[PDB]
Parts: structure tokens; C-alpha cells; sequence
């Protein structure tokens, strides 16, 4: 009636993706992990921009949009921030927000890339994604025009909108052969091979395994720069566990109170 | 005492000029026409080239050589179908062949 | 004692139109001109 | 003309040259009633069991 | 309700030949819509589709 | 118009390859080739910078000064 | 001499220099 | 690509036997997983880029 | 705006790409539409059949 | 496969059905059905096949 | 702006409840003293575009953005037109991600 | 009324930071028209502040 | 303009419960518990952990509508287990293998990383 012992291994690290493999686990819960890796997982996105002079040929919605997808390094910051609506404060504090500044104007007669190395920050550990390689592209401005605007970082996480969204994209896969028969090929042997199957190059599908659970879930979670890839995952276990135990707290209240 | 090619007159001046240089029937207006003219248009070009010296210079590069390297790969297709026809058996299309 | 600021279409300089005034530019010559932005706070949820 | 048609831009060579050195034709329809008209060159001007064999256009 | 009529002179597009009553040059559609369907009968597809 | 931050499917930042792409396609890299040169694996992101039509480069030639 | 099989790719030239000479509203 | 109309060259055959030297299947069906469980769909869903557009007519 | 080129057609405030072909009538473009008819100087020997008259020479 | 083998077999025998009784048409063989003319008898023998 | 009859001229010109008689429920401060919008003024249904009163004690006549359609003033210009009136063209625009709804071929 | 009509900034609950110009208000509510979004909400009025839009030196 | 704002999915209203237990009346020792803001991450591993259990004899979870965010659980249990703690012990131990999973997960990043 009891929890399971998931066991880890970790077949690559680089600082731009992990892949490890989890076994003996449910498949919900393997599962359940790899929303949270996409929801919920905070990081620090742009979210507040005060536009003073913008005569780009893009709109003001334009630029603000495409400011808040740059991704900014939170690494260590993203969990001592409080999310703004939490924050005893009016009009943003530097203990829930980061303030960033863009001052561009073109006077040359070449037209100006406006990138994100325009973008200084007030806290040297929030910058946009510049550190060790091209920069986000966010305007060109021709000769003349300009730019000048204050916009603000704070907390969030990827179930509010995509752009607190940590991942470029998570590879589960279970179950490379087909053993359990979860899905049911036509022809089996039109379907290339999984890249983790233990199959000899004759057989098409494992031979079907009538008792069995799946196990061994693969994953491969690549980052976008914004957080370290095995602090996407680091995080994920422990806003998980932390969504139950806040369940739980409110089921005991519900329990002792009825 | 302001220049008028300075500095959104620039095309504008082009016309006007056009037009006093052909309601002239004199030949020297005409040719102080042609010569302002003439020199109004390379400042203007030169003007036009250093403002797209840089980033969209770079993509006219890419785009002429594109298509140049589409009639190129083309070519070579069409050399590739020439080698290629030692036998096309296959089913999936058709044709008519009438009387 | 704002005199409601114009920008003129081909010149690019800013002209000061008060009422019962011709639209004109302070220079060249243009009947089209156009307005400033505005001066009250714009401020846009990157989202 | 594929050649010289390849290397336009690159002088002067263009459509009208092909108008008027004699190799497409604008037809109409009251005059498109009397074309025998080939599809595709190379294949409906080939040699098999006869179709027709008295193409006088084909469709570009 | 009839096969395609003859709109030229005693032919249906320009490029059969004049009185011809086979099933490809009256309209007959052999191809699927997998293989695609020839130049006079994506025509006459039309003119049935219209 | 201007080339997208990220890859509408996928999230990764294709932003900062436009420049890099064309310059490649410069150099003498095939088109596809350079799509990995890059670092852009699935499909979902190489057609944000094969589909994409940069337009803010006509836009550019209607200066409002000079 | 003539242009067989390699024809696909000389169809479309006499299409481009149609058009480059002749746009799409020439008939207005 | 190139989708011109009546073109011999292209047929599915010759699409399908490219599509499978990048390691998918050759008739474009691929294995998706169910977002909300995480189990496979036991079909294998036909999936590819196709050019959408948004049409003026917004609610 | 007559060969005029590509610079000048965009220093106008212009595109290059515009067709032109339309009026500009108190600031609308206008197209006129092609209105077909039948051909002028022909004979047509057409038969009304609800009518009095076996056959008709139009022209 | 051999579907299209079957496909495209019975596509030829039926536009060699339809060049047969246009044989018997041009000669004068195709008798009419008494009911019809020659050339609706011609046509209801090509749609049936 | 035109002139109506010998009593009757119309004008740009922020109305006020004190003189412009017919008025309206709106916020007539977002427009400025030249009684027209300024860009990057954000609207919305049944706001104040182009204030504008005809003389009769002044009566208003202004013109109100559609109802229901919500956008921010993109950019303002003022001319004359033939016959040498004050003419002018506001443009507004209008953010729209595609909820649900939308139509997609 | 009193701040119908000027520009505030809400400053707790879920819509912090978010500027926008009272429409309607009364003794308890506002109705605030967002100044990013397409909408109209109606806030406690004691979680604005008002943020004011002037220019001073007038000369 | 119809549109919900985008905290709503999260963010608890007020007088909102998050948690809330109905006693089942059709069957014996059967609850619902209806959680608020929540779905189908929370909703997918507590039943899967409550099959586990071999005195549960029935668990589920609905979501009644996607444009709404509220999952319901129903749990049945055996009648010398309440369904309350069927479903405080689905989470006990759902806890306590996500903190396994997250040493492990941790020292095996340690291990990786030079050696
Ligand atoms: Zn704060
Ligand atoms: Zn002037
Ligand atoms: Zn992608």
C-alpha cells in the first residue's frame, strides 16, 4: 500500500540538456513530472514595460511582447523572489522584481541591431541570456528612430503564460519495444527503431509481455538558457512535492473541521 | 539660405527638376537641369548605399546568390533525372494515351 | 502654455499650431502633418 | 533561346525577343478552334501508336 | 446527366482531335485523387464540380 | 516581420540565429546544413528560420528623417 | 538543338521572363 | 517543397521514401502520447507542418 | 509614379510592389471590373424556340 | 500494389471496351436499341462500361 | 470642419459642460485642447475621438469610437482637404490574439 | 465624481501593477479600463493609488 | 474580451476552498473530495497512488470542464478504512518517494559532474 523506490541515472549532462532514465515508478508520476517540468517551474521573464519613446517600425505591443520572451538568467535569485502579488510593497521593490532599461538611439546612418545587449539590468545575476553567440534581435532602427524604455522581471512560471516556460522541450519515451503493446502498430516493421531500443535489427516489436507495468522512463530536458538544466529538474521534484504538501495541509484542515 | 536637398525633398526635387528641364525649350536650361539632376542623383544614391551599407547589404548578398544557386541546384537535378533513367517502374501516378 | 506641437510630413520638424491657423509647415511647404505622442504613461504587460 | 532567356537582366534578352523571333504565338479562342494543341512537348511529340501527329502548338 | 459536351468544334478542349468519343477525351477521370489528376481532367473535374 | 524570439512549438530561441543563418547561407553552407550548423534539430524549429520572410527590411526604406 | 527532358526547368524560364515583362495588371 | 500542379515527378512514393531516410515513418504517422496521462495513443497519429491561415471573420 | 524606380517609389511612401492598375477617386482606389459582352460585327444564327420564329441572323 | 495491378487492368480492358463499340459504330454494326436513336444507344453502351 | 450656414460652423475643440449643450456621458479630458486624440492614448467603447461642436449654445457633435472596440490611438493627422477645411484621420489599433472562436482555414 | 476619469495603478491582489483610467467609480469600487488588455475590470478602490500624468515649468 | 485572465487557474478566490470532502450516499464509505485550481498533474498521481492500495476499492479523478479548474477524486474504501485516509495516505508516501527521487536525483548530478 506504499510509495515506490525510483532510482536514477543520468546518461548526459551538458549545460544545455540532461538525459536520465527513472525506474521503477508509475506512470503518473513519471508523468506528472514532466508537466511540472513545463508548467510549473519558476523563473524570472519580463512583465512590465513602461514605454517612453518608441519610434521603431515595430508597434509598443510588439516590442513588449517580444522583451518578455527573452529569456534572463535566474538561477539563484528565482528562489528568494517573492511573486509580485505577494509582496508587501507598491510599485515593484527589489526583493519581487528586477528593473532592466533600454536607451537606443539611432544616430549613425548603418541601421542599429537593437539586441539584448541593450538591455542592463540592475542586479548583475538577472541578465538576459549574454554570459559565455548571437543576441535576441529586438528591433532594427533606421536612422533616426528610437527606443527608450524601463521594463520589470519578476517570478512566475509557465502555466500563467509560455513565456515562464524553462524548457526548450522534454523527450519522455517508455517502453521502446513495443512489449506492453500500448500502442498497436499495422505493420510493425515500417517504424524505425526508438533510439533506446534494446532490439536486435531483425525483430520488429518486442514479443508482447502480458503482466507489466511500464518502468524505465526515458527523459531528455533541454534548457533554453534560463535555468540549468538540472535545476529544471532539481526544481520540478520540489514544486511537485510542494503542491502535495500544501494539499495536504488543506485536507487536514478539512478533515479536523468536519 | 537651406539647401533643398535636405533632406525629404530629395525625390521630390528629382521630379520638379525633371519637369523644369523638359517645359524648357531652351537647351541651357536643360542642360543646367541635366547636370543638377545628374548630381542630385549620385549624392542621393550614395546617400541610399551607406544607410543599406550595413545588415541589408548582407542580405542582398544572400538572396542574389539563392536563387543563383537554385538555377544552379536546378541544373544538377535535372543532370541527376538525365543519369537516373535506368528503369521507372513504379505505380503511384498516371497519364492519358489516347486512340 | 502648450501650443499643441505638430510633426510635418516630409520635413520632419516640429511646427507649433495654435487654433484658426492654416495646417502648414514652417518650412517647404506641406498640408499633411501629424501629431505627437502623448504624454501620459504607457505601460504594457509583456504578454 | 533557354540560353539567351537564362542571361537576360544580364544584357537585354526578354519576351519580346521570343515574340518576335517566332517561337510562341498569342492565340485566342475563336483561333484556339483550329490548334491542335500538344500538352507537354517532349511527350506528345513523340512516336508510339499515333495519337495525331500534326501538333501545331504546345502549352508552355 | 450527359458525358462533357463538345464546346470547341467537334471537341472538348483543343488538344483531342475532332470527333472523339473515347472515355479520356469525354471526360473520363482514370487517375485517384491519390495519384492527382491530369491536365484535361483536372479540367473536367471542374466542370462536373461546378 | 522580424524573425520570432522562440519557436512557437517548442520554446527554443531561434532569436538570435537570423543573423547567423543568413551568414552562413553567405558562406557557402547548403540550406540545410546550415539549419544545424545552428544547433536546430526537430522540425519544429528549423521551419522558424526556413519559412521565416524578414520584411522589416523593406520597412526600413520608408525613413521617416533622412 | 533542342531541349529534351531538361525541359522542366527551361518550361518555367519563358514563364519568368513572361512575367518580369509583363506583370500581372498589364491588361488595366 | 514543390507542389506544382501536374508534375510527374512528384508523386508519394518518392515522398515517402524521403521522409524515411530522416528516421520517420515513411507514411508520416508518428506515436504521440497522451498529454494528461502520458500513455501512448494506441493509433499513430498522422502529423506534419501545413501552412494555416487566419481568416478576418474573429468572433 | 512611371518607371520610375525602386528607390524613389519608396521615398514616396510607396511600395515597389503595388500593381497599380486602380483610381484614386476622393482618396478610394477604384477598380474598374471587366464587364464581358457579346462580339460586335458577327452573325449569329441562334433558334428561340418560344417564340414565332424558327431561327434568328443576329449581327 | 497488386491492387493497382487489378485497378489498372480493369481501367484498360474498359477503355478497350469503349474503342470496340466505337468500331462497331463507325461501320455501321451498332444496331440501335429499339427505343433510342444510334447515338443514344452508342452512349448508353459506353456508360455501361 | 465645414461651415454649415451663416449661423452653423463646426470646430475642433474640446467641449465642456458648461457650454456645449447636447454632451455626452463620456471622459472628454483624454482628448486634448486641440480636441483631438493624441497617439498612444488608449480608448475604448464610446470614448471621445475627435471633439468637435457646431454652433447654434454650442452643441456638440463629436465623433465617439465604435462600441465595443477597445484599441489604442496609433497615429493622428490633420490637413486640409479640397475645399480647405480642417480635415483630419485618426487611426487606431487593436491587439488581437486568437482566442477561441477565431476562424482558421 | 472625485477620480473618475484619472489614471491609477493598482497596486494589490492579482491585478498588481497595472495601470489603467477610472471610468466609473463609486464610494467602494472602480471600474478601471486596463490599459494593456482589452477589458474593464472593477477593483476595490482601496487597492489603487493614483499615478497622475503631468508636465511641470509650463514655460 | 470574454477572455479569463490567466492567474485564474491557479490563484484561489476568495472564500474558495481548496479542499473539500462530500460524503458519497449511494455506496457505503465513498467520498468525493473536490479540489480547487487544480488538475490533472495533482489529479493523475494521487489516484494512480491510490490503486496502489490494496484497501481501496474504487479511485478516479474527473475534470468536469477544461474551461474550469476543479478536479474531482472519488475514492472507496473497505469498511475498516475511511476514504480520508485512503487519500492522506496516497500523499504521505507520494511525498516521501518524491524526496527519494530528489536525493537520488541529486547525488547522481554530483556523481556525473566529475566522476
Ligand atoms: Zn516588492
Ligand atoms: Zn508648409
Ligand atoms: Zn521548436
Amino acid at each position: 500500500p506504499y510509495a515506490n523506490q525510483p532510482t536514477v541515472r543520468i546518461t548526459e549532462l551538458t549545460d544545455e540538456n540532461v538525459k536520465f532514465i527513472i525506474e521503477n515508478t508509475d506512470l503518473a508520476v513519471a508523468n506528472s513530472i514532466r508537466r511540472v517540468f513545463i508548467a510549473e517551474v519558476p523563473i524570472i521573464a519580463i512583465d512590465w514595460v513602461q514605454i517612453d519613446a518608441n519610434s521603431s517600425v515595430l508597434h509598443d505591443e510588439f516590442i513588449a511582447h517580444r522583451l518578455g520572451l527573452i529569456p534572463l538568467t535566474s538561477d539563484d535569485i528565482v528562489d528568494k523572489l517573492q511573486y509580485s502579488r505577494d509582496c508587501t510593497c507598491e510599485e515593484f521593490c527589489p526583493e519581487c522584481s528586477v528593473e532592466f532599461t533600454l536607451d537606443v538611439r539611432c544616430n549613425e546612418d548603418q541601421t542599429r541591431h537593437v539586441t539584448s545587449r541593450d538591455l542592463i539590468s540592475n542586479s548583475p545575476r538577472v541578465i538576459p541570456v549574454t554570459s559565455r553567440q548571437d543576441d535576441i534581435l529586438i528591433v532594427k532602427l533606421r536612422k533616426g528612430q528610437e527606443l527608450r524604455l524601463r521594463a520589470y522581471a519578476k517570478k512566475g512560471f509557465g502555466k500563467e503564460h509560455a513565456k515562464w516556460n524553462p524548457t526548450a522541450g522534454v523527450a519522455f519515451e517508455y517502453d521502446p519495444d513495443n512489449a506492453l503493446r500500448h500502442t498497436v502498430y499495422p505493420k510493425p516493421e515500417e517504424w524505425p527503431k526508438s533510439e533506446y531500443s534494446e532490439l536486435d535489427e531483425d525483430e520488429s516489436q518486442a514479443p508482447y509481455d502480458p503482466n507489466g507495468k511500464p518502468e524505465r522512463f526515458y527523459y531528455n530536458v533541454e534548457s533554453c538558457g534560463s535555468l540549468r538544466p538540472e535545476t529544471i529538474v532539481l526544481s520540478a521534484l520540489s514544486g511537485l512535492k510542494k503542491k502535495l504538501s500544501d494539499l495536504q495541509t488543506q485536507l487536514s484542515h478539512e478533515i479536523q473541521s468536519d | 539660405f537651406r539647401k533643398a536637398p535636405p533632406n525629404y525633398a530629395m525625390k521630390k526635387t528629382q521630379l520638379l527638376k525633371e519637369k523644369a528641364m523638359a517645359e524648357d525649350l531652351g537647351d541651357q536650361d536643360k542642360a543646367k537641369q541635366i547636370q543638377d539632376q545628374l548630381n542630385e542623383l549620385e549624392e542621393r544614391a550614395e546617400a541610399l548605399d551607406r544607410q543599406r551599407t550595413k545588415n541589408i547589404s548582407a542580405i542582398s548578398y544572400i538572396n542574389q546568390r539563392n536563387r543563383e544557386w537554385n538555377i544552379v541546384e536546378s541544373e544538377k537535378a535535372l543532370v541527376a533525372e538525365s543519369h537516373n533513367m535506368k528503369n521507372q517502374q513504379m505505380d503511384p501516378f498516371t497519364r492519358r494515351q489516347c486512340k | 502654455q502648450q501650443p499643441m506641437i505638430y510633426i510635418c510630413g516630409e520635413c520632419h520638424t516640429e511646427n507649433e499650431i495654435k487654433s484658426r491657423d492654416p495646417i502648414r509647415c514652417r518650412e517647404c511647404g506641406y498640408r499633411i502633418m501629424y501629431k505627437k505622442r502623448t504624454k501620459r504613461l504607457v505601460v504594457f504587460d509583456a504578454r | 533561346h533557354i540560353d539567351q532567356l537564362k542571361e537576360r537582366e544580364y544584357n537585354n534578352y526578354s519576351w519580346q525577343d521570343l515574340v518576335a523571333s517566332g517561337v510562341v504565338e498569342y492565340i485566342d479562342t475563336l483561333e484556339e478552334e483550329t490548334v491542335m494543341l500538344a500538352m507537354t512537348p517532349d511527350d506528345l511529340q513523340e512516336k508510339e501508336v499515333a495519337y495525331c501527329s500534326t501538333y501545331t502548338h504546345c502549352e508552355i | 446527366g450527359k458525358r462533357i459536351p463538345f464546346g470547341f468544334k467537334h471537341r472538348t478542349l483543343p488538344h483531342f482531335i475532332k470527333d472523339d468519343y473515347g472515355p479520356e477525351s469525354r471526360g473520363f477521370v482514370e487517375n485517384s485523387y491519390l495519384a492527382g489528376l491530369t491536365p484535361t481532367e483536372f479540367f473536367f473535374h471542374a466542370m462536373g464540380g461546378r | 516581420m522580424i524573425i520570432p524570439v522562440r519557436c512557437f512549438t517548442c520554446g527554443k530561441i531561434v532569436g538570435n540565429k537570423w543573423e547567423a543563418y543568413l551568414g552562413l547561407l553567405q558562406a557557402e553552407y547548403t540550406e540545410g546544413d546550415a539549419l544545424d550548423a545552428l544547433g536546430l534539430k526537430r522540425y519544429c524549429c528549423r521551419r522558424m528560420l526556413l519559412a521565416h520572410v524578414d520584411l522589416i527590411e523593406k520597412l526600413l526604406n520608408y525613413a521617416p528623417l533622412e | 538543338e533542342i531541349t529534351p527532358d531538361l525541359w522542366q526547368e527551361a518550361c518555367w524560364i519563358v514563364i519568368s521572363s513572361y512575367f518580369d515583362e509583363k506583370g500581372l495588371v498589364r491588361q488595366q | 517543397g514543390d507542389a506544382t500542379p501536374f508534375n510527374d515527378a512528384v508523386n508519394v512514393q518518392k515522398i515517402s521514401n524521403l521522409l524515411s531516410d530522416y528516421g520517420y515513418h515513411l507514411r508520416g504517422n508518428e506515436v504521440l502520447y497522451n498529454g494528461f496521462t502520458g500513455r501512448k495513443i494506441t493509433s499513430q497519429i498522422f502529423i506534419g507542418p501545413t501552412y494555416y491561415q487566419r481568416l478576418k471573420h474573429m468572433v | 509614379l512611371n518607371g520610375l524606380t525602386d528607390r524613389d517609389l519608396c521615398e514616396l511612401n510607396e511600395c515597389p510592389l503595388d500593381p497599380g492598375g486602380y483610381f484614386i477617386i476622393n482618396g478610394s482606389e477604384k477598380v474598374l471590373i471587366a464587364q464581358e459582352k457579346m462580339a460586335t460585327n458577327t452573325v449569329y444564327v441562334f433558334a428561340k424556340k418560344d417564340s414565332k420564329y424558327a431561327y434568328t441572323g443576329e449581327c | 500494389s497488386k491492387t493497382y495491378q487489378d485497378i489498372q487492368n480493369t481501367i484498360k480492358k474498359a477503355k478497350q471496351d469503349v474503342i470496340e463499340v466505337i468500331e462497331k459504330a463507325h461501320n455501321n454494326e451498332l444496331e440501335p436499341t429499339p427505343g433510342n436513336t444510334l447515338r443514344q444507344t452508342f452512349e448508353n453502351q459506353v456508360n455501361r462500361i | 470642419e465645414s461651415k454649415k450656414g451663416f449661423d452653423q460652423e463646426e470646430v475642433f475643440e474640446k467641449p465642456t459642460r458648461e457650454t456645449c449643450q447636447g454632451m455626452r456621458h463620456a471622459i472628454y479630458d483624454k482628448l486634448d485642447d486641440d480636441g483631438l486624440i493624441a497617439p498612444g492614448v488608449r480608448v475604448s467603447g464610446d470614448d471621445v475621438i475627435i471633439g468637435k461642436t457646431v454652433t447654434l449654445t454650442k452643441r456638440d457633435c463629436s465623433t465617439f469610437l465604435r462600441t465595443s472596440e477597445t484599441g489604442i490611438v496609433d497615429q493622428v493627422m490633420v490637413t486640409l482637404n479640397q475645399e480647405g477645411y480642417k480635415f483630419c484621420k485618426i487611426r487606431v489599433r487593436s491587439v488581437r490574439i486568437p482566442q477561441i472562436g477565431d476562424k482558421f482555414a | 465624481n472625485e477620480l473618475i476619469g484619472q489614471t491609477v495603478r493598482i497596486s494589490q491582489g492579482p491585478y498588481k501593477g497595472y495601470i489603467g483610467v477610472v471610468k466609473d467609480a463609486t464610494e467602494s469600487t472602480a471600474r478601471v479600463e486596463l490599459h494593456s488588455t482589452c477589458q474593464t475590470i472593477s477593483v476595490d478602490r482601496q487597492r489603487l493609488t493614483t499615478v497622475g500624468s503631468r508636465r511641470p515649468g509650463g514655460m | 474580451m470574454n477572455a479569463p485572465p490567466a492567474f485564474e487557474s491557479f490563484l484561489l478566490f476568495e472564500g474558495e476552498k481548496k479542499i473539500t470532502i462530500n460524503k458519497d450516499t449511494k455506496v457505503p464509505n465513498a467520498c468525493l473530495f473536490t479540489i480547487n485550481k487544480e488538475d490533472h498533474t495533482l489529479g493523475n498521481i494521487i489516484k494512480s497512488q491510490l490503486l496502489k492500495d490494496p484497501q481501496v476499492l474504487f479511485a478516479g479523478y474527473k475534470v468536469p470542464h477544461p474551461l474550469e479548474h476543479k478536479i474531482i477524486i472519488r475514492v472507496q474504501t473497505t469498511p475498516d478504512y475511511s476514504p480520508q485516509e485512503a487519500f492522506t495516505n496516497a500523499i504521505t508516501d507520494l511525498i516521501s518517494e518524491l524526496s527519494l527521487l530528489e536525493e537520488r536525483f541529486r547525488v547522481a548530478i554530483k556523481d556525473k559532474q566529475e566522476g
